[PDB]
């Protein structure tokens, strides 16, 4: 039963946070124009239809892992890793080892994927009334079914051992 | 003119201030709906990576 849930997780959540990051409609800012990672898309901007790139330019070390959004995108590679990992439970099975090394890629990822939000919001306000799209929501689903996977893979390890 | 049966001067009038009635919620004023949150993802975080 569970040897099926971690399959099935980890290509509902890696499928679901590549696309957080690649559709614009994080935030919600004032004309009203959404927001987004890479690049915002303006509305009511004295134009119909605009979507320009933002221009970014110690501090300068915030700056550059805000355009270069590595952390929202190293959560998915390693839940890529991690989802190929348990995908290794029928071929060369037997091994009770390598189911390990998927719990630690699939907790790697969300602790990469909070601090993804970390760097995004002190660089947002870095009044105003600025809400937060749909979008910018399934970004949180990646997070917390990154931790039911993360507890339902080591679950799995302890079992075969014991 | 007779003596004077009212006096008077020029006087300020400014908007009543309410009783402004706080929130439901005015104890979560100091940290920010941001900071509450990242908390509570930073508990359940925390958790799993201690079990
Ligand atoms: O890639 C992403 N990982 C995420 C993890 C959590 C949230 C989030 C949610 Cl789900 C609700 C309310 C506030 C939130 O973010 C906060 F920082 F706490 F303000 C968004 C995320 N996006
Ligand atoms: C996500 C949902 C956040 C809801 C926050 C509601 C805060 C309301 C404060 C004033 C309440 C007045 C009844
Ligand atoms: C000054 C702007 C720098 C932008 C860097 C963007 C890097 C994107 C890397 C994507 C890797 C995908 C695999
Ligand atoms: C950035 C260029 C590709 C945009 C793709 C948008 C896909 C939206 C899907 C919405 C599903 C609810
Ligand atoms: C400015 C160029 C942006 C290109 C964004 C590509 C995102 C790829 C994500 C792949 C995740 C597995
Ligand atoms: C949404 C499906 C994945 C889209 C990206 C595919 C790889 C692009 C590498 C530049
Ligand atoms: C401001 C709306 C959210 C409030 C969350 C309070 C969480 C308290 C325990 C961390
Ligand atoms: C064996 C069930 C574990 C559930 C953990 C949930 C963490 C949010
Ligand atoms: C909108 C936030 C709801 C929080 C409920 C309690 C979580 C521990």
């Amino acid at each position: 039963v569970q040897v099926l849930l971690t399959t099935i997780g980890a290509f509902s959540a890696f499928g679901l946070m590549t696309i957080a990051i690649s559709t614009d409609y994080w935030l919600y800012t004032r004309g009203l124009t959404h927001s987004g990672l890479w690049r915002i898309c303006c509305l009511e901007g004295l134009k119909r239809g605009v979507c320009v790139k933002i221009n970014h330019f110690a501090e300068y070390l915030l700056r550059v892992v805000r355009a270069s959004s590595i952390f929202p995108i190293l959560s998915a590679i390693l839940l890529l890793l991690g989802g190929v990992c348990v995908a290794a439970s029928r071929v060369y099975k037997s091994k009770r080892n390598i189911i390990l090394g998927a719990g630690i890629l699939f907790v790697a990822a969300g602790l990469s994927n909070i601090i993804g939000v970390i760097v995004y919001i002190s660089a947002n306000a870095g009044k105003n009334h600025y809400s937060y799209g749909w979008s910018f929501y399934f970004g949180g689903l990646s997070f917390i079914l990154a931790e039911v996977i993360g507890v339902l893979a080591v679950n799995i390890y302890i079992e075969r051992s014991r | 003119f007779s003596k004077p049966f009212m006096s008077l001067g020029i006087s300020i009038m400014i908007k009543k201030p309410q009783k402004s009635k706080p929130g439901v919620f005015s104890f979560l004023d100091p940290l920010a709906y941001e900071i509450w949150m990242c908390i509570v993802f930073a508990y359940i975080g925390v958790s799993v990576v201690l079990f």
